[PDB]
């Protein structure tokens, strides 16, 4: 599971320490994407290296609803993204 | 990218390791020599380990710098890990030390130069090793330092940090007292090493675990008169019960000890 940590009118500090990996399956790097529930901007996105768990994400507009979706990159694989609704 | 076994010519064994063997290998595409680890799945699991695997190729593949060994990449099948590391003819620095018995003070000048340099490296991708020792170390063709063996090491934002880990003479007062650590213990553990080059052991060794906790705890022990003023003075800084009062990486690097007997790049 994705979970908001912290937030501020315009950063959220995301946390997936609850996601788990198949053995010996191991993470390269994280894609993480965020915006708008629905109403359109492009979702934007970012990535951290595979050792990170958690990520802040900075500069968002404050009495918005946000998606984030982190997909966890595997050397050898692309895990299923999990995600959350949050509204600063 | 992805590996697999077919993309190496495999040599001679230069290695046995606690869980398989290393082997010397070469990539067939480029023709570049290699090491290639070779873990069998069933020993890991027997021995609890694959944690620390996971985290020594999540840490270790992201690190490029002259005094950290590479890890190109891994792979695995049905049986076995394999690690694709950088090949590091001259072996391991614990080796060395058997053999010399104790380094002069050039030598060991210019390992904790390149250590402190690798380890900045480090602290400034917030990662921290946490197991320092002549083990962990390996010697290029040139003779100069690889710290290796990240399955101990730690991103610091992404860890809460108040479990112990290392080995047992390198081991910081902080985490046997229980404490919150940070990249201070690297700071600490270099300080370990550099009096264990000078003098041939560490300087916290005794008998049972328990004694040697209490003495780091106290931070109790002595040096030999050997020992010139220089490098009781940067060892005994770097050997602080408070972490805070150990030095940067950085001061490390400029301490006159070090200045007046590294080598020249
Ligand atoms: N990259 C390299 N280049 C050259 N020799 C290497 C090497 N990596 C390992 N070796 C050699 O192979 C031996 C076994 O290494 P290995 O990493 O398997 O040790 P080990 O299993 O005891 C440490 P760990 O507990 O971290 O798995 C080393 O002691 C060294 O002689
Ligand atoms: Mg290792």
């Amino acid at each position: 599971k994705l979970e908001v940590v912290a937030a501020t009118p315009t950063s959220l500090l995301i946390s997936w320490d609850a996601q788990t990996y198949q053995m010996y399956d191991y993470v390269s790097y994280y894609r993480i994407t965020y915006g708008e529930t629905g109403g359109n901007s492009p979702v934007q996105e970012f990535t951290v290296p595979g050792y990170y768990s958690t990520a802040t994400i900075s500069g968002l507009k404050p009495g918005v609803d946000y998606t984030i979706t982190v997909y966890a990159e595997g050397y050898y694989s692309s895990y299923s993204p999990i995600s959350i609704n949050y509204r600063t | 990218r992805q590996w697999a076994l077919e993309d190496f010519e495999i040599g001679r064994p230069l290695g046995k390791g606690k869980f398989g063997n290393v082997y010397l290998a070469r990539e067939k595409q480029s023709k570049f020599i290699l090491a290639l680890k070779v873990l069998f799945k069933a020993q890991l699991e027997k021995a609890g380990v694959e944690h620390q695997l996971r985290r020594e190729v999540e840490i270790q593949s992201h690190l490029r710098h002259p005094n950290i060994l590479r890890l190109y990449g891994y792979f695995h099948d049905a049986t076995r890990v394999y690690l694709i590391l950088e090949y590091a003819p001259l072996g391991t620095v614990y080796r060395e030390l058997q053999k010399l018995s104790k380094f002069d003070e050039q030598r060991t000048a210019t390992y904790i130069t390149e250590l402190a340099n690798a380890l900045s490296y480090c602290h400034s991708k917030r990662v921290i090793h946490r197991d320092i020792k002549p083990e962990n170390l390996l010697l290029g063709s040139a003779g100069e330092l690889k710290i290796a063996d990240f399955g101990w090491s730690v991103h610091a934002p992404s860890s809460r940090r108040t479990t112990l880990c290392g080995t047992l003479d390198y081991l910081p007062p902080e985490m046997i007292e229980g404490r919150m650590h940070d990249e201070k213990v690297d700071l600490w553990s270099l300080g370990v090493l550099c009096y264990e080059f000078l003098v041939g052991k560490p300087p916290f060794e005794a008998n049972t675990y328990q004694e040697t906790y209490k003495r780091i705890s106290r931070v109790e022990f002595t040096f030999p008169d050997f020992v010139t003023e220089g490098a009781r003075d940067l060892i005994s800084r770097l050997l602080k019960h408070n972490p805070s009062q150990r030095p940067m990486l950085r001061e490390v690097l400029e301490h006159p000890w070090i200045t007046a007997n590294s080598s020249k790049p």
